[PDB]
């Protein structure tokens, strides 16, 4: 789990090779749960047939993980901005759009960009503000 | 603008995103031998949420 | 059923909640939770169709492997600290596990797939035991351990609740599954701020029997399990529309009436503690949940449904009438809310 | 004799091994005949003589038998044990191999302490609590017993 | 009231019945003389005569029991059915459904006077015995297949709850024979019957209802002859051994349950008004509001009974 | 009972495994069901046993009796279920959908 | 505990034997009798938020009589390097293993 | 919460130090609504029951104006104390634990210097 968190330490912009893997990562991890689910419940006919969409579930997720990283990171660098949200907006925009085409649909891509691209985004400010999620009680 | 362009993007969009999502999440088989390994997800994840936070 | 064993039952259906509550060796409480199990089966199995057969069936071993790990927790427990009962000390993993266990028994979140089948095969009256004198037991054992139970899981579950409670409720037409799809939803604010304020929990229950247990007994009172069927309301009793529409906007969060309160002050807690991450992300699909309301609210009362010429019939007879209990808790429930203060 | 006890334990899960890949239920039924067989020993080895031959005398016989009894009066339609004991027989060496993980790295403590110089030590002392000084489990107990009568008559009618 | 109350102390079934208390239905084709056996039979062992199920049956059956308006009765017309057979309105559909709707509550109100009083019963013909007409209108052009499908899913939702006629006593007499014995009481709209549609009726009742409730019931056929011949008949009936059927198994606990139902008239026809939105049946929202409006502002009807002022009930203060 | 404990806890485990994914018949769901009573019955009764806490013992046999009757109901309802469906068979038990 | 309805009615069917100190049948002492009161008449009138930090000593113990871990390390440890001197031909059990004994 | 506070009454309903309390005047705004709240509790059962609605049950509109009412003194009374408790608790820490809760002294406006944002 040091690992994860790793990606939040070293300023954004840089070292986006750490932050593509790592998004990759948490992708593909979601997309082995989300497949679980999708084959626990409304089964496959086959058990090929479910390794199979296991690993498109999981290569999808994989693939948005990666675009968001690797265009965050980017947009960072090229703007020469570290801290601006728009950056993970731009790679929510991005991951989205993967998406959109692992879909095959333009209109995924619209929503997907625009609501995925908006989390992300408030993912920075999150971090940004220091946004507490899940907080212990302290009334 | 007015009409399709304004209405399919929040007002529509808004009905379908619901509407796809529900789809998914409400075409159960019915038999409980899907629905209980869900339950064995479940159990492994928070076993796991709690580990890796540990 | 021989009155006697009417009367066996319904007792252990009741002393099942009640020596959960009373007792503080946890051992007596999942024994309480034990007799509640039993005692609800023979009741869903009375008309003993094909379906309610596979209600119990599943309802018995939902229930059954939920009250099995409970009891793992007390006997794990019973080795790390020789008292029989949770404590400060106690491994944060023995805690998760009653938390989940009592979150099936409970039904919520990614456990909530039994509940919505029982809740569809099993009478209407008996849907209301099983939604409502079945939840104090298990949320009476996680209101007593609260200091110690995850802020993150509950949390997760509350919101996961949230979502599949709406989520499913907007498809299904069926009552009885639109009802426990919004005990799901409920159910899940509620166990959202048992880790902050877990009187909090205690308001949004009562609040939520004061508003289902009038709903269900309207349901019945025409015995209408399908939307279509209720609509016809307006023919069977006219009166009861205008009530009906009311409550249901009142169990989803629309502002003047009662159901408004359980989420204001869950809401003003969770920011008092912080949570205005979670707290608006469960407002805003609570949201989503008084949709699939009105929706009802539109076939039911808003717009005349067309009924079959047979009801001329039922309406000569005189309608057998609904208890009391209907009307006051039908109005305690539709508007306290000028007396919110002295309720919280 | 030595580890006494793991390799009880270990027979233990063996068996519950076996009930978990659902042998046959009347295949299974042996399955918990003979692991409950493993834990009325068990507990025969830390001394608790009445808790263990209360098993052996009820889940053993009582529950047990009567479950095959109805597994054969009813879901006596079967058509794979044998891929089963493949599975058995790997998951055990399996078990065999995690235990090999704690060789790699982490009895004298097995009956703990005692009263050498005692009478009235013997556990079945403590069941009988359940008339003085614990007498709530008792009535709780009967209650169930009673309350069954009443509702499998109701659930089987 | 009746419930496990008065259940719990006493109020038993088991001990108000008696070998003359069972439930007797007659059934013939349209004209069996049936309505005069009946008469006598009750006469005989005392048992409660219904009469055979009318449009305005409920309405008798309801309050001030003067006959309703057609419209507030469902506007059935046997009469129309008669001359207009296969209407576009299809009013002999909704003459059916209101027909069945009428023997459910004759049937339930049957019952309801069997378990309480202990007094038997004769229902002339019965919601077992309603289908006979169906089948022979779905084999004539009077109704459309899926018409069948409705009243079959109502009849199977709502008939098995209600326990068997005891027995069913029943007449037979040629098509020929009931022409004739319509030409004899001469109505436009009854003499109006192709015959064969009673063909169908007899052919129903032969085929399907007389061997079905043979089993279940004990179904002693009468010629005509055996007919008109109450004292024979009667004397038969008397003789029959009540045992094959389902009322063998009625212990005073499982009564209860089943006199709480007929003693609840708003459940007995609860399925009766299933939400299936078949085109004849569909009252329609702006003719069915008027229809209600003006049904419940009838004096005595405003409000439950023993609350309207109008037809002078007083006390309503105190009620 | 530092690894004994370890077994038995595992044992519930595979028992836990085993109730939560069908295949079938039921009874074996049931069967296994009663493989974790007998774990928590032999566990409770070690841990009591080297605690040397006799008035404790009472809860090992009140696992038990509830655990008994708990099976009862279930078996009930098995037997319910191959009276209407001639089968155990789970598949079956798919009406509620 | 939700409902007190048994300090209430003053009966005592359920308190009186969650803790390995309560009255043992015959009086036969429990183990770790020794720490759990020390532990419990410590945190009594002290919430538990504040029996949780500062009565951390007696916890500390009693979750040492009972798991008895740290002596099973202990003494694991004497046993593993034992073998290595016994490896080195340093060490050999004593007489005492094998010796006139004690009454 | 509340509870777990030394003295609690474990399963009392108000506790009698809640006597020195002020009584809930009968005429409270409340309790005359938990009155309303009645009638219609009231008036809406003769209607679901299909009764005249206000000339029906004069008996019954009287128990539920005055069951609802006798209700809420009594638990007023209790909300009442409740809240007073609450105080007691809360006044009494912001002393005991003085520190913690510093008075602060604040800058007449002429020495703080908020900065102006000028419209234009
Ligand atoms: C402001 C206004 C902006 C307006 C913009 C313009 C709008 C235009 C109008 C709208 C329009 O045209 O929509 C048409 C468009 C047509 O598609 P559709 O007919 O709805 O098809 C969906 C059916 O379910 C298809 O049925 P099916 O049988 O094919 O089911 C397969 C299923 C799945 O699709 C597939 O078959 C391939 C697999 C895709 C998902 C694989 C990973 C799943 C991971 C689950 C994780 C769970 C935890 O299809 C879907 O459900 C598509 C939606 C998937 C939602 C995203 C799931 C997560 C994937 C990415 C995870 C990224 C993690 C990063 C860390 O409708 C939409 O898709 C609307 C958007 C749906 C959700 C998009 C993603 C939103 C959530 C983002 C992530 C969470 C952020 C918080
Ligand atoms: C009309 C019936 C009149 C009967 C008169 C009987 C004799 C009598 O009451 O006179 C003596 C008595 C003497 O009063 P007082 O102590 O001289 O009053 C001085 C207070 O400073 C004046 O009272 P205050 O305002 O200082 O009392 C504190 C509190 C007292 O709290 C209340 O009593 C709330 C009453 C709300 C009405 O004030 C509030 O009402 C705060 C809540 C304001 C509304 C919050 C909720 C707004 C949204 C929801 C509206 C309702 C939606 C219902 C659900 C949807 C239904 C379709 O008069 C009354 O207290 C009753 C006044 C009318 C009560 C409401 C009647 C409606
Ligand atoms: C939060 C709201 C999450 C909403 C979606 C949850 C599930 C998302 C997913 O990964 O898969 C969808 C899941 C299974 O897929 P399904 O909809 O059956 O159909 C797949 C083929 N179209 O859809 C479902 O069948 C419903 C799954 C509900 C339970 C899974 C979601 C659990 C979320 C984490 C809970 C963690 C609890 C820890 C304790
Ligand atoms: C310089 C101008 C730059 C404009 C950038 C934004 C628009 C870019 C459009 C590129 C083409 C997209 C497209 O053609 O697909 C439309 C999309 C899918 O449509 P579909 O029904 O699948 O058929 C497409 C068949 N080729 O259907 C969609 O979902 C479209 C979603 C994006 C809509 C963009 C324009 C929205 C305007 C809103 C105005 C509000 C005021
Ligand atoms: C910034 C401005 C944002 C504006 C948001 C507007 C939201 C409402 C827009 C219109 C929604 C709508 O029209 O709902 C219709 C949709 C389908 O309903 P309907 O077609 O009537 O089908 C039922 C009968 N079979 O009903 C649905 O499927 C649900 C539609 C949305 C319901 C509320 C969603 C709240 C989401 C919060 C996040
Ligand atoms: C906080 C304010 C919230 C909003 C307040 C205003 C709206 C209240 C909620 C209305 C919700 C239902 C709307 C649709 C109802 C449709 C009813 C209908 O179609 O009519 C039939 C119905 C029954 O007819 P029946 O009474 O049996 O006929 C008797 C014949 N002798 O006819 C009836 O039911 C008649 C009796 C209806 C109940 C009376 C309603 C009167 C209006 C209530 C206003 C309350 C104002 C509160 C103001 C608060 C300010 C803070
Ligand atoms: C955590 C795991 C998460 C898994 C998520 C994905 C789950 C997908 C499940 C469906 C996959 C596609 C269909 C597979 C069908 C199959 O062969 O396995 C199901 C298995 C056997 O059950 P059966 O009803 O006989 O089905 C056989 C049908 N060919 O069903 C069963 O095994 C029933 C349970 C009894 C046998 C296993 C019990 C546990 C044994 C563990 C032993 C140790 C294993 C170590 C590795
Ligand atoms: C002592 C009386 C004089 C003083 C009263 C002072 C009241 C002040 C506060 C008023 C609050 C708003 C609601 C007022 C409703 C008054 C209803 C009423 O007075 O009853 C008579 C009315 C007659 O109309 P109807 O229903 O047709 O009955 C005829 C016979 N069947 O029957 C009805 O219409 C009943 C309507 C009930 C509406 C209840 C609304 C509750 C909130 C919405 C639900
Ligand atoms: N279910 C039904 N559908 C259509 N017509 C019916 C139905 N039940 C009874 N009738 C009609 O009622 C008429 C009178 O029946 P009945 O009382 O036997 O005649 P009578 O009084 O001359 O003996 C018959 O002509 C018959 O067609």
């Amino acid at each position: 789990k040091r690992f994860f968190e790793s990606y939040h330490e070293v300023p954004d912009g840089t070292q986006c090779h750490r932050k593509t893997y790592i998004t990759t990562a948490l992708g593909g991890i979601c997309g082995i749960i989300g497949s679980a689910y999708s084959v626990s419940l409304n089964p496959a006919d086959s058990t090929l047939e479910a390794v199979a969409r296991v690993g498109r579930y999981t290569f999808t997720a994989a693939a948005i993980g990666a675009m968001f990283g690797l265009t965050t990171c980017v947009s960072a660098q090229v703007r020469e901005k570290p801290d601006d949200p728009l950056n993970y907006f731009i790679g929510g925009c991005a991951g989205g759009l993967t998406l959109g085409a692992r879909t095959h649909s333009y209109g995924t891509a619209a929503m997907g960009c625009v609501y995925m691209g908006t989390a992300a985004a408030l993912f920075k400010i999150g971090k940004l503000e220091g946004w507490e999620l899940f907080p212990t009680p302290k009334v | 603008l007015d009409l399709i362009w304004l209405e399919k993007t929040i007002p529509k969009s808004t009905s379908t995103l619901h509407t796809n999502m529900t789809t998914l999440t409400t075409n159960q088989k019915g038999l409980i031998k899907l629905y209980f390994m869900s339950f064995l997800i479940n159990i492994i994840l928070i076993i796991i949420l709690y580990s890796i936070n540990l | 059923m021989n009155p006697i064993t009417l009367a066996i039952i319904y007792f252990t259906i009741f002393l099942g909640p009640v020596i959960t509550m009373s007792s503080t060796n946890l051992m007596l409480m999942w024994v309480g939770l034990e007799f509640s199990l039993l005692a609800i089966i023979p009741m869903l199995i009375n008309k003993k169709n094909p379906r309610s057969t596979e209600a119990a069936t599943k309802y018995f071993v939902t229930q059954a492997t939920a009250s099995m790990i409970i009891l793992l927790a007390i006997v794990l427990n019973y080795k790390q600290l020789g008292t029989w009962m949770f404590q400060q000390q106690t491994n944060g993993l023995i805690l998760n596990m009653t938390l989940m266990a009592l979150s099936m028994k409970l039904g919520l979140a990614p456990f909530h797939f039994w509940l919505p089948e029982v809740t569809q095969g099993i009478p209407l009256h008996m849907g209301l035991i099983l939604l409502t004198w079945q939840k104090i037991a298990p949320l009476s054992i996680l209101i007593q351990i609260y200091p110690l139970l995850n802020s993150t899981i509950i949390l997760m579950l509350a919101i996961t609740s949230i979502f599949m409670g709406a989520w499913g409720g907007l498809n299904q037409t069926q009552m009885r599954k639109i009802m426990a799809y919004s005990s799901i939803a409920h159910m899940g604010w509620m166990l959202a701020i048992l880790p902050y304020n877990p009187s909090l929990t205690l308001l949004n229950l009562m609040i939520y029997i004061i508003l289902t247990a009038p709903m269900f007994m309207a349901l019945m009172l025409n015995n209408s399990m399908t939307i279509n069927s209720i609509s016809l309301l307006w023919n069977k009793t006219p009166a009861m529309l205008t009530m009906i529409s009311l409550m249901l906007l009142s169990l989803g969060g629309l502002p003047p009436l009662t159901g408004f309160l359980p989420k204001w002050i869950i809401i003003t807690e969770l920011m008092k503690n912080n949570c205005l991450i979670m707290a608006t992300l469960m407002a805003m699909m609570a949201l989503l949940n008084l949709f699939f309301y009105t929706r009802l609210i539109y076939s039911t009362s808003l717009t005349m449904f067309p009924t079959n010429n047979n009801s001329k019939m039922m309406t000569h007879q005189t309608k057998t009438k609904p208890n009391l209990m209907f009307s006051t808790l039908a109005i305690m429930s539709t508007m306290t809310l000028p007396l919110a203060p002295q309720l919280i | 004799m030595n580890n006494y006890i793991f390799v009880l334990s270990s027979l233990f899960l063996v068996g519950c091994l076996g009930l978990a890949l659902k042998p046959s239920p009347i295949y299974g039924g042996l399955g918990l005949i003979v692991s409950g067989f493993v834990g009325c020993l068990m507990v025969l080895g830390f001394g608790g003589s009445f808790l263990g031959l209360m098993v052996f005398l009820i889940y053993l016989g009582g529950m047990l038998v009567v479950f095959g009894y109805t597994t054969a009066m009813a879901t006596e339609e079967y058509p794979s044990n044998w891929l089963i004991l493949g599975f058995l027989v790997l998951g055990v060496i399996m078990e065999v191999f995690l235990i090999c993980v704690l060789n790699y790295y982490d009895g004298d403590w097995l009956m703990y302490e005692v009263d050498d110089v005692g009478v009235m030590l013997e556990g079945g002392i403590g069941v009988a609590a359940m008339y003085s000084c614990a007498t709530w489990m008792m009535v709780v107990a009967g209650w169930s017993l009673f309350a069954g009568i009443f509702i499998i008559i109701e659930i089987t009618r | 009231r009746y419930g496990l109350l008065a259940a719990i102390l006493g109020d038993k079934t088991t001990k108000k019945l008696h070998e003359y208390s069972r439930v007797i239905t007659v059934d013939g084709n349209i004209c069996s003389g049936k309505n005069k056996l009946a008469k006598e039979i009750a006469q005989q062992l005392g048992m409660k005569h219904y009469p055979e199920a009318g449009i305005q049956y409920s309405s008798t059956t309801t309050g001030d029991g003067r006959p309703l308006d057609i419209e507030f009765s469902g506007s059935c017309s046997l009469e129309k059915f008669y001359d207009d057979p296969k209407s576009n309105d299809g009013n002999s559909y909704r003459l059916q459904s209101w027909l069945y709707a009428s023997r459910l509550l004759q049937y339930a109100d049957a019952l309801e006077h069997l378990l309480s009083t202990g007094q038997g019963v004769v229902l002339e013909r019965s919601i077992y015995s309603d289908f006979v007409f169906l089948e022979a209108m779905y084999n004539q052009g009077y109704i459309r297949k899926q018409c069948v499908d409705h009243y079959n899913e109502i009849k199977r939702l709502t008939l098995p709850e209600y326990l068997p006629p005891h027995a069913v006593i029943y007449i037979d007499v040629p098509v020929p024979e009931v022409q004739s014995r319509i030409q004899k009481k001469g109505d436009p709209h009854e003499m109006k019957v192709t015959s064969a549609y009673l063909q169908d009726i007899e052919n129903a009742y032969k085929k399907t209802f007389l061997p079905k409730m043979s089993e279940m019931c004990e179904v002693l056929v009468y010629d005509s002859w055996e007919a008109e011949d109450p004292t024979k008949v009667v004397e038969d009936i008397e003789y029959l051994k009540y045992n094959k059927g389902p009322w063998l198994k009625q212990d005073d606990w499982t009564f209860h349950y089943l006199r709480m139902l007929v003693q609840d008239k708003t459940e007995v026809l609860n399925y009766t008004t299933i939400p299936v939105y078949l085109p004849e049946i569909t009252i329609g929202a702006h003719q069915g509001s008027r229809i209600y409006n003006s049904f419940r502002e009838l004096p005595g009807r405003k409000y439950a009974p023993g609350y309207n002022a109008e037809v002078g009930d007083k006390w309503i203060w105190l009620k | 009972m530092p690894s004994t404990f370890f077994n038995l806890t595992m044992a519930f485990s595979l028992s836990l495994l085993g109730t939560l994914m069908f295949r079938s018949h039921l009874m074996s769901t049931l069967l296994c069901l009663e493989g974790m009573v007998l774990s928590l019955f032999i566990m409770t009764s070690v841990t009591s046993l080297n605690s040397n806490s006799m008035s404790s013992m009472p809860i090992p046999i009140t696992i038990l009796v509830f655990a008994a009757c708990e099976a009862a109901v279930g078996l009930a309802l098995l037997v319910k279920v191959s009276n209407t469906y001639g089968t155990d068979y789970v598949q079956n038990l798919n009406l509620l959908q | 505990p939700f409902l007190d309805i048994q300090k209430k009615l003053g009966i005592s069917l359920d308190r009186h034997f969650m803790f390995l100190s309560a009255e043992q049948p015959y009086k036969n002492a429990a183990r770790c009798h020794a720490f759990e009161k020390e532990w419990i008449e410590c945190a009594h009138g002290i919430g538990g938020t504040r029996a949780k930090k500062e009565c951390k000593i007696e916890f500390d113990d009693f979750e040492e009589c009972l798991l008895r871990y740290k002596t099973m390390r202990r003494m694991h440890d004497i046993k593993k390097q034992r073998e290595k001197l016994m490896k080195e031909g340093k060490y050999t059990p004593p007489p005492h293993h094998s010796g006139r004994e004690e009454p | 919460m509340m509870n777990g506070r030394p003295g609690h009454e474990p399963l009392k309903f108000l506790p009698d130090e809640a006597r020195s309390l002020p009584p809930p005047k009968l005429n409270d705004p409340r309790l005359v609504y938990m009155g309303l709240l009645g009638y219609c509790t009231g008036l809406m059962d003769n209607m679901l029951r299909m009764r005249p609605v206000m000339r029906a049950g004069l008996h019954r509109q009287l128990l539920f104006v005055t069951s609802f009412v006798f209700a809420g003194y009594f638990y007023l009374k209790r909300q009442n104390y409740l809240y007073a408790v609450k105080d007691h608790d809360m006044f009494g820490y912001i002393k005991l634990h003085p520190e913690d809760f510093p008075e602060k002294e604040k800058k007449t406006y002429a020495e703080i210097l908020e900065p102006f944002h000028p419209v234009r």
